[PDB]
């Protein structure tokens, strides 16, 4: 059921009526560092990987152990990937 | 359930030692006791290794890859076709990587992640020749795309390099997104993205006055994208632009192996589906804008690179008229054009890329090469004629199973353009000739010998042009074999 | 996780076994499977070596192509052994030491 | 003793937690008649709507 | 009228995507954006189809797309900052030099 | 629904008041520590100095200068105090006690960290200040390079439970607070939280004498109030978190009958005052370190160990058969 | 009614993510477009899809888009054209593709027509389904990592790729 | 050097023993009395030397 | 056509699918499992259902 | 010499060892420990 996400709407309308009201009531009296796109990229994938981790982390109990072992060949695949990060010197920012 | 495995060894063979050739590059080019070596020709060397390893895994357990074939099933579907599609494919990607250890050493392009994302997008092609749902064709297109595109842009310094890569990210992304379009509605109208399962409801209907118009409309989109990825016109453009900006290397590599690959997908969801003449008109039409564009564009050409990139948008036209006749002859002739159009690229693109040492830019930059290397002057020609169809070179198949294919469905005006054409592709095929023997230029280019490596690949590629015709009969009982396992 | 091993083609020799497991496979191991397995990993040590020397590094490549030709060698003798198992191979070794034991 | 000085704002921080909970309980609890209840489903709403029917009708 | 409204509502965000190619001759990121507005609403065609049939398969699709259209995002605007830093500008009359 | 925005109020205003008296909470405590005595002239006990300083806040004139993108500069405080605020919706005080019983909480408390980092880089492009972007910049990358651990530990407390409903992640620790056998982990997600919130030793923005300008330099009035209100709102919120995920929630210590006497938001109050207490006595004891060094920590240190624990979670209970 | 609404607003943000003049903005758009999207979503029923647009396209993507537009520092005059000459041959498309493409399902599926009844009372109700109730996360959960594990690693495949290609395009190591 | 010191240091930095007497100590004087003045009620000290308001 | 339910359990059109697909596995003409097909077309877009709807209410509007 | 490269290692590196160890337990259990448990019900 979706019924629980009405109030959270509700919330949402109050908290911008909230903040309108505290921001308007004193109205009356050439440089690219390639690092952030890459730290953007470390998170896009990792994103991705929490993304994939929420339906396994509540489906252990059905899939077993074949599941869980699906779910490691794909970090192992990432994990490569994240090695090659290291090792290529994205994680520092010195 | 170790056993159920046996169907993918291949892949997991492939993917696995592209992850230790990955470690091993990386441990080892960051390495300052061993100061920072390049590692493309090592890594080139041991993954050429692994791709006959994985040749010799699929093809000696031909049976085990048809095993467990019910508990695969929803993940892809092995048989005949897909068994000789992917070891030409990987032979495919073998002379590929055996023509570019001289690029690796002499220009100094010490990347050894070009040889992993080949060996990636490999991996990807040899998906999608197995995929029999539209998910999993779509992944395997887009990894093998995103390799591409990757190394398309390699030579991230150089301008040609990365306009190529530019255009190749935003023009495939296109076409990719309008494929994705096509299997959603698909989908939607159908509630099926199985192969087998879109067979038996799209058979025995195809237009029947009440058409489903979101099968019809998902068929045309997805044809749209398999279009642009054979580089057929109207979807073409991009084309000679990644193939001339592109390092040789890379040119080399995708104008033979994406080919494969994705001829198998149009077979396999077309011909082994069911619709009305529809589609086989998009082809036809689509074969005949490509012939005649191919050719007069070409025609224009001062640049090696880009009158190769014609010539194949032409080849891929007079390919394509096979897929459009809808008989098995159209797809036996289909593979016979596919593999001769490998094997005559790989030819040319070893030459260009033993001259590529030299620098040759232009086709004027050929001058007086029947006199500074004579053998290999003969030895392109033999290559140009092939192209230009003359027997009784191998190049001759294509040209006579466009005539008989017209003569047969009927088609004149395709007769037509067949002659025009072919004519117009003699010319500036013997161009090259005319400027390696008859031209008497002031000023010379004395090109550098080339590595045993093409040299012994040109010696192979040479012998079977000039020769197949003589003993021709394994790849006509290959590609008729082929052609019936789509089927039956 | 339902698991069905039945082939597309069925085999054209008689079936010893139609899912050997892995030790069993393994311990099916010919003179031929060991000839196969020990060519395929020293080819692959050797291109090690040989395409190591430029980059000076000839030790950990014979290293990473020992790996590569141990895992590809194993793979090819598994397949041979598991193949003469099921019926796929000619197994007339096979057929003896099951019509005997 | 000086340090309960301290504790009076950490002391009005926990009260008005106190407050975030039991006021939204409380008032939820007046206009629905009893208590809210977690992990409300498909059952438990196919149940109020058929009760509905089940005691007007009656 | 459910089915026909969500599929209009895709239908504008594809017609936005195909729109933003058409109109953005010098602005190739906004070509970019364009492709990524066309993926979303295939993706979101994907999931509607899937509850409007009952199936499953439109999800496992959706999620896989999500994952490709980020990798393709990520690698695309790799491609624009090398492009960027070997020319200094994102014009498109220095992204022309192959042609003929 | 009508009865609905009383409840919402009920929460919202409570908690504007708890932020204000955590900002005094924190002066008060900082003090305390360094022999002072923090406010006390304002009010008996400086207990209306948060009424007097956001009414000074309140008349204080808006600047608002002259940049080219006026509705972004004033929209962003707005961004991120809304977000800051709707995250408590989800939040349970007690058994019954929570607004919207979310089955995707957990994913949804996810969703509301990750789009957090808006405000704060819209502040520096807005502002028309190079020194605001170059720290708008560093933090927004500092803040998404720190929730990829709090996602990871996030999930392992997910394998635990096996739901995404906050109040059954609570009722799983009936049997044994989850900070007991994960305390490595609640660790970790304590520092998490301190990084996420751009906090001491993390508190890049309040490095000003380190030559390192803050995303807010360029706001005055209630816009920064705004952003003050916000981060003090996602402090608190923090400590909720950790609370819920590791202590219990609203359960109390043992299982006794003495014990179960005293309510369970007492309960839940009580433990999200430690964890605010923690976030000042932190403040009050280390010095704060690069950006560079914090980065480091985060992909380097957190990202492995969290990824790691959820590998040993999750085989653990596969293996013994005691997953939920 | 409501579809009415969240379509407007979907609209009028896609017309100005192609048509800002600052490609900021065009970004910033773009993020109202995807929680549009997600609302549409939650209408469907599917939360976790709806939450995981949030996270991914808008926590995620849409980051990565305006990290890197905002230090382009484009100027305008290097991406700025009147499109007023563009009205005839977008009218054309947009006519062809507005009525091939909005009313492609019209055939397929014709929709119901509100009578002045009550159709609701129509409404069969089972009770078998709703004893256990699998939500949405569930569902996909137990068909990712089994039953079509294939394609989940194949697209791990691709964000290996993108990971490397990201490092080898623009890495510039100290 | 000696698997025991390897293993002190590792188990130190994991657990961050120096953190915690820095908090320990920070905590001492929260108990203890304050040095400030009441001013203007209470005033600092003064020497008849002090150089003030001619 | 593939069985799986968007809320677990079997998919609502799942056995007009199948009964159509175990006609074609022995029907040499397709047009024998037409209505087979026609039920199962039925069942994804309720077409034929909402037309006769539409139909008795546009009679119910014109005796208005 | 392969035994004190292993100590240099946890000595610099100590985070990564901890965490190598801990995912190693994690996938040692299902691996080895989980079919014996296996093989013991069945008999
Ligand atoms: C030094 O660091 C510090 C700050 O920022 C730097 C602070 O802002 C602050 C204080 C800021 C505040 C207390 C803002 C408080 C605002 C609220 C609690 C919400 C509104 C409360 C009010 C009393 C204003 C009422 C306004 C109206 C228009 C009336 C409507 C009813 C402190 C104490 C501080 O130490």
């Amino acid at each position: 059921m979706m019924l629980e996400f009405a109030p959270i709407f509700i919330y949402l309308v109050i908290s911008l009526l909230v903040s309108l009201i505290l921001l308007g009531v004193p109205f009356l009296f050439s440089r690219f560092d390639i690092r952030f796109y890459l730290v953007s990229i470390l998170f896009l994938i990792f994103d991705l990987e929490v993304t994939f981790f929420f339906p396994w982390a509540v489906s252990l109990n059905k899939i077993d152990l074949f599941g869980f072992w699906s779910m490691m060949a794909f970090l192992f695949i990432l994990t490569i990937g994240f090695l090659y990060e290291w090792k290529r010197g994205a994680l520092d920012w010195e | 359930m170790f056993n159920l495995f046996l169907a993918v060894f291949p892949e997991i063979f492939i993917i696995n030692a592209t992850f230790i050739l990955l470690i091993h590059g990386v441990v080892f080019s960051t390495s300052k006791k061993y100061d920072y070596p390049p590692l493309a020709s090592n890594v080139g060397w041991l993954g050429l290794l692994s791709v006959l390893i994985t040749l010799l895994l699929l093809a000696a357990g031909a049976p085990l890859l048809t095993i467990a074939h019910l508990f695969w099933n929803n993940l892809f579907r092995r048989d005949n076709f897909t068994y000789f599609c992917q070891i030409f494919l990987l032979l495919s990607t073998a002379g590929t990587i055996s023509m570019c250890f001289d690029f690796f050493d002499q220009e100094r392009f010490d990347a050894f992640e070009f040889i992993v994302l080949i060996l990636l997008s490999t991996c990807g092609m040899l998906f999608m020749i197995s995929a029999y749902d539209l998910i999993a064709m779509y992944l395997a297109i887009e990894l093998q795309s995103l390799c591409f595109y990757v190394i398309a842009a390699s030579k991230r310094k150089s301008e040609f390099s990365t306009e190529a890569g530019l255009k190749y990210l935003i023009l495939g992304a296109f076409s990719s997104g309008i494929l994705l379009f096509g299997c959603s509605m698909i989908y939607g109208s159908t509630g099926a993205t199985h192969f087998d399962q879109l067979a038996k409801i799209l058979t025995g209907y195809e237009i029947t006055g009440a058409r489903s118009s979101g099968i019809f409309m998902g068929i045309l989109f997805i044809a749209v994208g398999f279009l642009f990825k054979i580089t057929a016109v109207p979807f073409h453009m991009w084309a000679p632009d990644i193939y001339e900006g592109s390092p040789t290397p890379v040119t080399a590599f995708l104008s033979i192996a994406p080919k494969i690959s994705i001829f198998a997908n149009i077979l396999r969801v077309f011909i082994y589906g069911s619709y009305g003449a529809t589609l086989q008109q998009i082809f036809f039409f689509c074969s005949i804008a490509s012939m005649i564009l191919g050719a007069l564009a070409a025609m224009a050409q001062t640049k090696v690179k880009r009158l190769l990139a014609y010539s194949s948008i032409g080849h891929v036209g007079y390919i394509c008229i096979g897929f459009s006749c809808g008989t098995i002859e159209g797809i036996q002739s289909l593979l016979i054009g596919i593999f001769i159009y490998a094997l005559m690229t790989m030819d040319a693109f070893a030459i260009v890329l033993a001259l590529r040492q030299t620098r040759v830019k232009y086709i004027a930059d050929l001058g007086a090469l029947a006199k500074t290397n004579p053998i290999l002057a003969i030895t392109f020609s033999i290559t140009m004629f092939s192209y230009a169809g003359i027997p009784p070179l191998a190049g001759f198949c294509s040209k006579f199973y466009l005539f008989f294919a017209a003569l047969g469905c009927g088609a004149y005006f395709l007769a037509l353009v067949g002659v025009v054409t072919s004519v117009i592709g003699c010319f500036y095929y013997i161009r090259l000739v005319k400027r390696m023997f008859f031209d008497t230029p002031r000023t010379w280019i004395l090109y550098e010998p080339m590595d045993r490596n093409k040299s012994l690949l040109l010696a192979m590629t040479s012998f079977f042009i000039t020769l197949f015709l003589l003993y021709p009969s394994p790849l006509f009982s290959v590609t008729h074999q082929m052609a019936l396992s789509l089927y039956l | 996780m339902n698991t069905d091993i039945t082939a597309l083609e069925k085999a054209q020799y008689p079936v010893v076994d139609r899912n050997p497991a892995f030790t069993k496979v393994v311990g099916n191991f010919s003179t031929l499977d060991y000839l196969r397995f020990s060519t395929i990993t020293g080819i692959s040590v050797t291109v090690g070596y040989l395409s190591g020397i430029k980059p000076g590094i000839k030790g950990p490549s014979m290293v990473t192509g020992g790996l590569i030709g141990l895992m590809g060698g194993f793979m090819y003798a598994y397949q041979n052994s598991a193949g003469r198992l099921m019926g796929f191979f000619p197994n007339d070794g096979e057929v003896a030491s099951y019509q005997k034991r | 003793l000086v340090w309960l000085e301290a504790m009076l704002p950490l002391g009005i921080i926990g009260g008005m937690l106190c407050i975030m909970g039991n006021s939204q309980y409380y008032i939820h609890k007046a206009y629905h008649g009893r208590p809210k209840h977690i992990g409300h489903d498909e059952w438990d709403v196919a149940m109020e709507r058929r009760d509905k029917k089940v005691v007007e009708k009656a | 009228m459910d089915l026909i409204k969500y599929f209009t509502f895709s239908m504008i965000i594809f017609i936005l995507g195909i729109w933003g190619i058409l109109l953005n001759r010098r602005n190739i990121l906004i070509m970019l954006m364009s492709i990524e507005l066309m993926l979303l609403a295939v993706n979101l065609n994907f999931l509607v189809f899937s509850v409007s049939l009952d199936d499953m398969m439109g999800q496992v699709f959706a999620l896989l797309v999500l994952t490709v259209a980020a990798a393709e995002s990520a690698i695309g605007l790799a491609i624009f900052v090398i492009t960027f830093r070997v020319r200094g500008t994102i014009a498109v009359e220095f992204i022309n030099s192959i042609q003929g | 629904y009508i009865a609905v925005p009383a409840e919402i109020l009920g929460i919202i205003l409570p908690l504007l008041l708890g932020v204000a008296f955590l900002v005094l909470a924190e002066r008060k405590v900082m003090a305390f520590v360094q022999r002072r005595k923090g406010p006390d002239v304002v009010g008996s006990f400086g207990l209306l100095q948060p009424l007097a300083d956001g009414l000074k806040l309140i008349l204080k004139e808006p600047i608002s200068p002259s940049s080219a993108n006026f509705f972004l500069f004033r929209m962003a405080p707005v961004a991120t105090f809304m977000l800051s605020l709707v995250a408590w919706a989800v939040v349970p005080f007690d058994y019954g006690m929570v607004l919207s019983d979310l089955n995707i909480g957990l994913l949804y408390l996810f969703a509301i960290s990750s789009l957090g980092v808006y405000g704060i880089i819209i502040a520096g492009r807005s502002s028309n200040s190079k020194y605001a972007f170059l720290g708008a910049l560093r933090s927004a990358a500092q803040m998404v390079s720190y929730e990829v651990s709090i996602g990871l530990i996030l999930i392992t407390v997910l394998i635990c439970v096996g739901s995404c409903n906050l109040s059954e992640i609570v009722m799983a620790q009936k049997q044994i607070w989850f900070g007991i056998p994960l305390f490595p982990v609640l660790v970790m997600f304590f520092i998490s939280c301190l990084a996420e919130t751009n906090r001491a030793p993390f508190d890049l923005p309040e490095a000003e004498a380190e030559l390192v300008a803050g995303y807010n330099v360029e706001y005055s009035s209630m816009g920064f109030a705004l952003f003050f209100l916000g981060e003090y709102a996602n402090m608190i919120l923090m400590s909720g978190l950790c609370t819920l995920f590791f202590l219990g929630g609203w359960l109390p210590i043992l299982d006794l009958p003495i014990f179960k006497k005293i309510p369970g938001s007492i309960w839940f109050s009580i433990k999200v005052l430690f964890f605010l207490f923690l976030y000042i006595w932190v403040r009050a004891a280390f010095p704060r370190y690069r950006y560079d060094q914090l980065m480091g920590l985060g992909w380097k240190v957190f990202l492995p160990l969290s990824l790691a624990w959820v590998v040993s979670v999750s085989g653990l209970l596969v293996t013994f058969q005691w997953l939920p | 009614m409501i579809l009415s609404v969240l379509s407007s607003l979907a609209l009028v943000s896609g017309l100005m993510v192609v048509r800002a003049k600052n490609p900021v903005h065009s970004v910033l758009f773009f993020i109202l477009v995807f929680c549009d999207t997600s609302g549409l979503l939650l209408l469907l029923g599917l939360d976790f899809f709806a939450m995981i647009f949030l996270v991914v396209y808008i926590g995620a993507i849409a980051v990565l888009f305006l990290f890197v537009v905002m230090m382009f520092h484009i100027q305008i005059a290097e991406i700025h054209e009147e499109v007023l000459r563009y009205l005839p041959v977008s009218g054309i498309i947009g006519l062809i593709f507005w009525w091939e493409m909005f009313f492609i399902l019209d055939n397929e599926s014709i929709p119901l027509l509100p009578t002045q009844r009550n159709t609701t009372s129509l409404r069969y109700t089972v009770y078998a389904g709703k004893v256990r109730s699998w939500t949405n996360l569930e569902t996909l959960g137990n068909l990712l990592y089994t039953y079509y594990f294939v394609w989940f690693l194949v697209s791990s495949l691709i964000l290996l790729v993108a990971m490397i290609g990201a490092i080898v395009l623009t890495m510039h190591r100290t | 050097k000696d698997w025991n010191t390897v293993f002190e240091r590792s188990i130190n930095t994991l657990f961050l023993t120096e953190m915690v007497r820095g908090l320990s100590l920070t905590l001492k004087y929260f108990f203890d009395p304050k040095v400030t003045i009441n001013y203007p009620f209470e005033k600092g000290p003064l020497s008849p030397r002090f150089r003030g308001e001619h | 056509a593939s069985g799986w339910g968007i809320t677990g359990n079997k998919g609502r059109c799942y056995d007009f699918w199948m009964d159509f697909s175990e006609c074609m596995s022995h029907c040499r003409e397709p047009k024998d499992c037409t209505l087979l097909r026609e039920d199962y077309l039925e069942c994804l877009h309720h077409s034929k259902e909402f037309q006769r709807r539409n139909r008795i209410y546009k009679e119910e509007q014109r005796k208005l | 010499p392969v035994m004190e490269k292993l100590r240099m290692f946890v000595a610099q590196e100590p985070v990564v060892a901890a965490s190598c160890l801990i995912g190693g337990v994690g996938l040692f259990l299902p691996a080895v420990v989980r079919p014996i448990l296996d093989s013991l019900e069945a008999s």
